[PDB]
């Protein structure tokens, strides 16, 4: 069980962002997969949740920006966040739901420069 | 919205000794806190999943307890491994909330 | 004119158990049934910044029912039947809230659920003798883990009504159970002697998922 | 009596 | 085409767009 991340890494202000989470050992029916992320010098903040059947669960700050998706034959979940502005800069996570909200498996993790 | 406050952001120790790390929750959380260990060019990895509910694969020097607002994370025995940033979670409303982040030093 | 709608909201529950215990006519050292019975319990928590008012009822399915034989004096302690709950077995918890969201629990295409784990430890009972020592039972642990979620209503002549079931699966912990003064060998699961140990209730938090059909 | 038992988006019904 | 063997019925996995069902 594993999870990887892929993206850009450098993205000008007030544009689009795209991040692939490819995941393998488990299947996206079946399991959740969360999204969280961490700015320089400050702590982990909570980003979304997509469930087993295509359904999503957004913070109340990001609400306007964000939208996750997921593919479930090419076993994939992707995330977009546009009208990025330069407080967005942060390490992208992507982690698998084990309980209620406990993170179980974590991802590698890409950084994104603006 | 629960807020989650950690009261100090370094630790120091010996090669052998005991370690005390706290966190405050803002409202009553009844025994829902987990912590979890990242080290230095890593990801992170969870350690205690309820209160006091160890995890699999954890060694056994690793312990919790506590309940209503106050939650404490003790450790037996300081390694060389065991330099990393450590965090207390919320899971018991809907925005899962994270800590600060307490740091541990080598002395 | 109908159309699907979706509602994504948590929830509490709150339980706790009963039991049964009576005793053989005679003299007086023979107990009869420690056995369980379901239990009901009312409470007031709030989502959202909004007072919800519900309701639990907490059934056993699966049990397991143990025994023992002091002699066949008369004034032999015999235990004819306690029951535990162990790892093949189930518990059964009912709920229905005040909120809008179920109001529309009728025609339900699907149902999932995200749920925490809680532990119920056990307590003790002393088994009292009129002449001697009294002997007593002690102990016991299990863990309470999700499963699927059952919807089912009932066609009676004057009105329908419909209940809504979570199921929960069980996985034995620490520590064991015994009884004094025997030779019962230290085992595993939950009895029914004192299941709730002095507590006002239990708990599960977690947050559930419902896709329905509604008139449009 | 209707009963409806919801596993992984398939109904299970019993009469 | 696809995956769990289904696949405008609706937008779930288990709709047809059979493994269980008639």
């Amino acid at each position: 069980v594993q999870l990887k991340e892929s993206g850009p890494g450098l993205v000008a202000p007030s544009q689009s962002l795209s991040i692939t989470c490819t995941v393998s050992g488990f299947s996206l029916s079946r399991y959740s997969v969360h999204w969280v992320r961490q700015p320089p010098g400050k702590g982990l903040e909570w980003l979304g949740m997509i469930w087993n059947g295509g359904s999503t669960d957004y913070n109340s700050a990001l609400k306007s920006r964000l939208s996750i998706s997921k593919d479930n034959s090419q076993s994939q979940v992707f995330l977009k966040l546009n009208s990025l502005q330069t407080d967005d800069a942060a390490i992208y996570y992507c982690a698998r739901n084990s309980g209620f909200d406990l993170f179980d498996f974590w991802g590698q993790g890409t950084t994104l420069t603006v | 919205d629960i807020v989650m406050t950690q009261s100090h952001k370094f630790m120091s120790t010996s090669v052998g000794d005991r370690v005390s790390i706290t966190c405050k929750a803002s409202q009553d959380v009844t025994s829902a806190v987990a912590w979890y260990q990242q080290k230095p060019g890593q990801s992170p990895k969870l350690l205690i999943s309820s209160a006091s509910y160890r995890y699999t694969g954890v060694p056994d020097r690793f312990s919790g307890s506590g309940s209503g607002t106050d939650f404490t994370f003790t450790i037996s025995s300081v390694q060389a491994e065991d330099l990393a940033v450590y965090y207390c979670q919320q899971h018991y409303s809907t925005p899962p909330t994270f800590g600060a982040g307490t740091k541990l030093e080598l002395k | 004119l109908w159309k699907e709608m979706q509602y994504n909201r948590d929830i509490t529950i709150r339980f706790k158990f009963a039991n049964t215990i009576i005793k053989s006519g005679g003299l007086g050292y023979k107990w009869s049934e420690i056995s369980f019975k379901p239990a009901n319990y009312q409470y007031t928590y709030t989502r959202d910044g909004e007072e919800v008012t519900a309701h639990t009822t907490c059934s056993v399915n699966g049990v397991n029912d143990f025994s023992f034989n002091g002699g066949s004096l008369p004034t032999d302690f015999v235990v004819s039947k306690f029951e535990v709950i162990k790892e093949n077995s189930y518990v059964y918890i009912d709920y229905w809230d005040d909120s809008q969201a179920f109001r529309n629990v009728v025609y339900v295409r699907s149902l999932a659920a995200n749920l925490n784990s809680v532990m119920c430890t056990g307590g003790s009972y002393n088994f009292s003798l009129p002449v001697g020592q009294w002997p007593v039972l002690t102990g016991g642990a299990v863990s309470l883990h999700s499963a699927g979620v059952t919807l089912s209503t009932q066609f009676t002549d004057f009105v329908s009504l419909n209940s809504l079931r979570f199921r929960f699966r069980l996985a034995v912990e620490e520590p064991h159970f015994k009884l004094t003064r025997t030779r019962l060998s230290r085992l595993y699961g939950l009895p029914a002697a004192n299941p709730n140990n002095g507590k006002e209730y239990y708990e599960i938090a977690g947050r559930f998922s419902l896709i329905s059909l509604v008139p449009s | 009596t209707l009963s409806t038992q919801f596993t992984d988006f398939v109904s299970l019904n019993s009469l």
